[PDB]
């Protein structure tokens, strides 16, 4: 039960970081709302539907959501 | 009431279907709906309190939330029902629910925006304001992140389950709901959403009018496997923590459990259904 590492990386040119805190992720410095399943796989508020296996996969499916987009305070 | 399959609506039928959703999203009831689900998909979580989501409610907890909404389309135009979708007949850009006299097609490529029917963003009378992002128009990108809805087959796999529900009661669960909600098995209503893409697939779906399609056929299933099998019920049932009982309240509305959501007739039929 231990969080995941932490990350920051540019993905698509965006600034995405993960942090245990259970587990906080920000794009572009906006905090982005992630939540953890049972099986350890993920999601966010714009791509609740869609587990994937890391809190970083879930940071990269929104850069990818978004398009662009700023994201907007939670 | 009746609730009809949206491929058989009238041109009226659509045409008053059409009217009073936008008339609710005017007077600014339509988008507490579409925050209210995210304010539950967003608490909802597997190792705690779990209501709308990803827990043995989410069937009688989506019952509810659309008979509210459906006695708000009735309070603009007591005529109209909600239609369902079956997605595993209904399954590609093709069928009419997506042309531009109902629902409206896919988004365009470039930024996922819906450009036709009366909810694309320069009819002026669909603002995305309840959002977790910049963007204020109606996306949508069907069959863009996951290549095919549901079929049949796939579905009777999915209603031959006769539990209704089993411990741990999370989306770790084995048994009918959380096959039918999607999160283990070859996944019927969580594939959906990603089908459409755009809002749909977000805390924010219900900005998507096809959201109560979609859920009003996910509850016909619930109808169907309950014929399908009469000795089954919901469970659990007393003294679970975090999870509602058959006979505890749910949230947001307090004065209403899942025993008294389970039988349907109550409220609706549908223009067809099985028998046992
Ligand atoms: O549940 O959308
Ligand atoms: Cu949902
Ligand atoms: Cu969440
Ligand atoms: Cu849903
Ligand atoms: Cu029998």
């Amino acid at each position: 039960p231990a969080a995941p590492e932490s990350f920051d990386e540019v993905y698509k040119g965006r600034r995405i970081q993960g942090r245990p805190a259970g587990y906080e992720v920000f794009v572009d410095g906006v905090q982005l709302h992630v939540m953890r399943n049972a099986d350890g796989s993920w999601i966010s508020v714009v791509s609740h539907y869609d587990p994937v296996p890391t809190p970083r996969a879930a940071a990269r499916a929104a850069v990818d959501e978004l398009q662009g987009a700023p994201l907007l305070p939670f | 009431t009746v609730r009809k399959n949206q491929a058989t609506l009238t041109a009226d039928e659509k045409r008053r279907f059409v009217a009073a959703v936008l008339e609710l999203k005017r007077s600014g009831r339509y988008d507490e709906f579409v925050r209210t689900h995210n304010e539950f998909i967003m608490s909802d979580t597997d190792s705690g309190e779990r209501t709308g989501h990803r827990s043995p409610s989410f069937l009688p907890w989506h019952r509810r939330f659309l008979l509210d909404f459906e006695q708000a389309l009735q309070s603009v135009d007591s005529s109209v029902t909600l239609p369902y979708w079956d997605w595993s007949a209904d399954r590609t850009v093709r069928a009419s629910l997506w042309a531009p006299d109902f629902l409206g097609g896919t988004g365009r490529s470039t930024d996922g925006r819906v450009m036709d029917g009366p909810f694309a963003a320069s009819t002026g009378n669909w603002p995305i304001n309840v959002r977790v992002d910049s963007r204020t128009y109606l996306r949508r990108s069907l069959g863009g992140s996951v290549a095919e809805l549901p079929t049949r087959a796939e579905v009777e796999s999915v209603l031959a389950i006769s539990a209704y529900d089993l411990p741990p009661y999370n989306s770790a669960s084995e048994g009918f709901r959380n096959h039918l909600e999607g999160w283990r098995g070859v996944n019927l209503h969580n594939r959906v959403h990603v089908w459409v893409g755009g809002q749909m697939a977000t805390g924010v779906s219900p900005n998507d009018p096809v959201f109560w399609l979609h859920h009003a056929y996910v509850d016909k299933l619930w109808a169907e496997w309950q014929r399908r099998h009469p000795d089954s019920a919901y469970v659990p049932t007393g003294g679970t923590p975090d999870v509602v009982d058959l006979n505890e309240t749910m949230k947001p509305w307090n004065t209403v459990r899942p025993a008294d959501l389970l039988d349907h007739t109550a409220y609706y039929t549908f223009d067809a259904l099985e028998h046992h």
